[PDB]
DNA sequence: CTAGCACGTGC
DNA sequence: GCACGTG
DNA sequence: TGCGAAATTCCATGACA
DNA sequence: ATTGTCATGGAATTTCGCA
DNA sequence: CTAGCACGTGC
DNA sequence: GCACGTG
DNA sequence: TGCGAAATTCCATGACA
DNA sequence: ATTGTCATGGAATTTCGCA
């Protein structure tokens, strides 16, 4: 209808002038550099680019390609991605190609005692009866305490930190999500006990960073105590705890233990610096190392990276999808941005939900 | 002539029989002499076993230069000798009936009978779940002689639990009476 | 013994002049800006490294400074690298710190038929009592057959291919060492039909890139076209067969069918450009755009890679290790170099053995 | 005015019923017009069924813009008309009684009959284990009007398995005989 | 190749 | 049958 | 022989394992 | 005796229509 | 959190 | 009991 | 105020998930 | 409502013993 005027020889804005634009079995076409194309009305256009995305559900230039294999119109591929933006399909099926943001690297806790962060190891081979290990880390001195579990549930985490705790009470406990550490009752022993219980994102063991890499090191002198031996690693366990607890940290210069008691106690070469000074002297020698401690700084962006903004359409990744599905959820918004790494949605249940941005992607188009 | 430290000596000792609780009968004690911090274990018997196994939960912490002991039985065993020789322990005891430690071990050692027992009133038996927080309340309270808690000389820094409230430690007229009852 | 020399004054060689060394509690010690440390004699040093390095087997610094807590000595470190150099338990259970070198990339085959890859995907959701799918990609085109089994057997194979090879018969069969593959029946079967069979090396799915990266797209394919449907694919192979083969590779600016035959056939969107050429001028063009296809090249090696050399001593990973077992096998030499990214050893069983170095780790110290 | 190419029509036919070869019965045919490249099918009847189920395996590969066939029951169908519009195909047929095609078709549709009839000589019943080598051979064989071979016509390529033998196709005098003797 | 287990929670 | 090597 | 915008190409990223 | 790959979509670059 | 399945092969 | 969310 | 070598520090890499 | 980490061992840099 609008193309009447082509045919005609008059001018429309999108078309070129210099293009003949005839017909040819009752359909409008043009002579190009690249052969003749049949010119759709704009009527036609949506479901043409339709019909090509779904033969494969087809990106921009592949499903750009194939309509033009028999058209052409001004702007195709501004039609093409208006489709790609409205395909359900493709959306929560394809991957991004965006990376997440650089990573923080949160200061370390000031005092011993102020957060600690825990974990369970396992199962493991059964030993003694045992299958689990509850793993405990002081995030400012690293210092861990190993406990071997049955299982791990609430009731052996109480037990366990009941045990800890005799010794010190913490500011905050850290953990992941796991359900030993969500219970209404661990929340309750919490809050009796003022330790504030403060929660990983899901899906994300990065943000357990701490007690996760102390697994790593408990794992490794487990696995060497054990070469050539059968797996039982129940005895081994209070070996391994002190053991690493006084292991140095190239990095930092010191050990964990050194970093709580600014003394070493009568292990294998243990440092006498300070036999000379008093303990007071030693105290306020060990504020100064504390306070003087490295601390890392985030790295260099990737040249194509993601932060995301209040406001921003983005798609949690489907937890654990079955065989055949989806990976994504379907486009949610940005509430709230607690960090450039740590975000607020309202997810696809329709509750607010706090998540790392490594479980997000910015939905395209 | 070097300064007195913290794992320098551990005094140890048993207290008990107590009053069965969860089946436990005895606490093992163990103070550090330098800071005054202490560690309870309860056991069921003030045998060599009960103290090695208390005491290898303690030694995952920190190993002491020298323990410190009463002629106490478990102490005297063939058997932990040789526990404290592998791990590099002195073993250093107080003659027969003239125990000595230092003013300030006299001192949280007679704290620690006078606090169990004043809990040990209403509760003869549920004294095992309380054991933690006897635990932290001797460790946060100031000594005497220097401005300093336990805790502090130990970690050096203020706890998170601090016990602002000296109580009384001495019992009530209430206390004395169902105490009393308590053979009767 | 040695060391009687310094108490009374002369000089040795690792031994700095301007220092005091006398004598205490029947120790030789000198004093250092450190503190004063004890020298321990020769016959004495070897079993000190042994002592503090067990303690948390630790590498290089971490054993340093423990040992240098309590003694110095000329050359500390040296004596130490000897001891790590000689823990079995660490070589086999430390982690690598050197990356592989970059990835080769191989010339596309010449000619359809020159190359096949195949694969297996699945278990699937059982579909129409059919679990696998027999995935055949031609390296040249990549033109992709779907075939749909019941088992990853040699037997549903041989069937499978039977059928595709009435089409043509290729030089070069490339498969993973899946057992379908290197059983000696299907050995027989190629050799009957002059086929090579050619094998990617153990646990290195990348050798397969070709199938491989052709399952991602029939999985995400299939995916997108079950949403919100039960998983039900059999039906639909043939049908994303199809779809696939005729899909643009934005890179080529071709489809796998194109490169197969030249020619669209009467598929939606069908290309049309060569309408006026004879067979014989459409062959001729077609044989142009199969050689001038783009070929990728190997990206920059990483700051800090390894490549392999004849006689290096190295070690294969374990390939399913046990929890808390080593993750390496005992060191084993370079018997020869294929290229810089494959390797032939005499491995732990006493076999020469193909590897690729991604499977490898250069034993160190 | 254009010049013939592939997919432009695939000839099909039914040929049977043949002796039972793994419980088969019939061959159906399909030859590309432009190359005289061959597709053969085993089938259990000369059915619209048996010509889908084979046709979905063929046009997964690549569709023909046309499908030209005999009257026969199996492809004058409503099911098998729409199958075909379906795929935006469209069916030709010739006249009744007058079969045509082309000489390049007649020639190589004779050739197919003959060489099926040369190797079901000896073995009446294992027919099916041969469709694949029927197919190789006929497709790996240069034409006599053009130089090329239908691999090369299709692919633009040799092919890996030239069948630089031609033999000779018609019936020896042995084979003859045990040919005659099939029937009693 | 992917499956399954564990816990605590809410019909 | 059963233990192993590879996917 | 230069401008604005559309068209094309570039290419890091991720998933196939 | 063997060896990564390629769809995807913002971004960077080039081409094009018009003076 | 790690377990299990599949096949072909060799006592 | 059973289905789900997280490890 | 400089040289050779040893000592120390730097830091990419991988595994904890 | 929350957030990566750190042992490891070649390599790069600095320190040290001696003139
Ligand atoms: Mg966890
Ligand atoms: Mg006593
Ligand atoms: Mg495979
Ligand atoms: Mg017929
Ligand atoms: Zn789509
Ligand atoms: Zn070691």
């Amino acid at each position: 209808a609008e193309l009447d005027q082509l045919l005609q020889g008059h001018y429309i804005k999108g078309y070129p002038k210099q293009y003949t634009y005839f017909l040819e079995d009752g359909k409008v076409k043009v002579s190009r550099p690249e052969g003749v194309k049949i010119i759709p009305p704009q009527s036609d256009r949506q479901k043409i680019v339709l019909q090509a995305h779904n033969l494969a559900h087809t990106g921009r230039e592949a499903t750009l390609l194939k309509i033009a294999n028999l058209y052409w119109w001004p702007n195709m591929r501004k039609d093409v991605v208006k489709q790609l933006g409205r395909c359900q399909q493709c959306l929560i099926t394809n991957a991004s190609n965006k990376a997440s943001g650089p990573i923080l690297r949160p200061d370390r806790p000031q005092k011993p005692f102020d957060k600690f962060f825990i974990d369970y190891i396992g199962p493991l081979p059964p030993s003694q009866g045992y299958l689990y290990v509850l793993v405990v880390v002081d995030g400012m001195t690293g210092f861990t305490w190993l406990y071997p579990t049955k299982a791990p549930s609430t009731s052996a985490t109480v037990k366990s930190l009941n045990v800890l705790t005799s010794i010190a009470i913490p500011k905050v406990i850290h953990s992941d999500q796991g359900a030993a550490f969500t219970s209404s009752t661990f929340a309750e022993w919490a809050k009796e006990r003022g330790i504030h219980l403060e929660f990983s994102t899901p899906y994300h063991p990065q943000s357990s960073g701490k007690v996760e890499r102390k697994n790593s090191d408990i794992k490794r002198l487990l696995t060497k105590l054990l070469v050539g031996r059968p797996t039982k690693w129940y005895d081994l366990l209070p070996v391994v705890q002190l053991a690493l607890n006084n292991t140095y940290s190239p990095v930092l210069k010191y050990t964990p233990h050194q970093l709580l008691f600014g003394i070493d106690s009568n292990t294998p070469f243990a440092n006498q610096d300070t036999l000379d000074l008093t303990r007071e002297e030693e105290l306020s020698l060990l504020q100064e190392i504390r306070t003087s401690l490295y601390h890392p700084s985030t790295p260099p962006a990737s040249s194509r990276s993601w932060s995301p903004v209040v406001g921003q359409l983005v798609q949690e990744r489907v937890a654990r999808p079955a065989s055949l599905r989806p990976r994504w959820h379907k486009p949610s918004t940005v509430l709230k941005v607690l960090n450039p790494r740590t975000v607020v949605i309202l997810d696809h249940l329709g509750n607010n939900r706090t998540v790392s941005i490594d479980n997000l992607k910015p939905t395209s188009h | 002539d070097r300064p007195q430290k913290p794992f320098d000596k551990f005094f140890i000792d048993y207290i008990g029989p107590l009053p069965p609780s969860q089946g436990y009968l005895y606490v093992l004690v163990v103070v550090d002499g330098m800071t005054g911090f202490t560690w309870l274990y309860p056991t069921k018997a003030p045998s060599t076993s009960a103290t090695v196994k208390s005491l290898n939960v303690l030694t995952s912490i920190a190993i002491p230069k020298v323990i410190h002991s009463d002629q106490g039985a478990a102490f005297t065993s063939s058997t932990f000798a040789e526990w404290a020789k592998e791990r590099g322990i002195h073993l250093e005891f107080s003659t027969p009936y003239h125990p000595q430690s230092s003013g300030k071990v006299e001192r949280k050692n007679s704290d620690i009978k006078r606090l169990l027992t004043k809990l040990l009133v209403g509760r003869p038996t549920k004294w095992y779940d309380l054991l933690p927080v006897v635990q932290l309340a001797l460790n946060n309270t100031y000594s005497p002689v220097l401005k300093y808690t336990p805790h502090q000389l130990l970690f050096g820094i203020d706890s998170n639990t601090p016990f602002a409230n000296q109580d009384t430690l001495d019992l009530t007229r209430e206390e004395e009476l169902s105490l009393l009852q308590e053979i009767r």
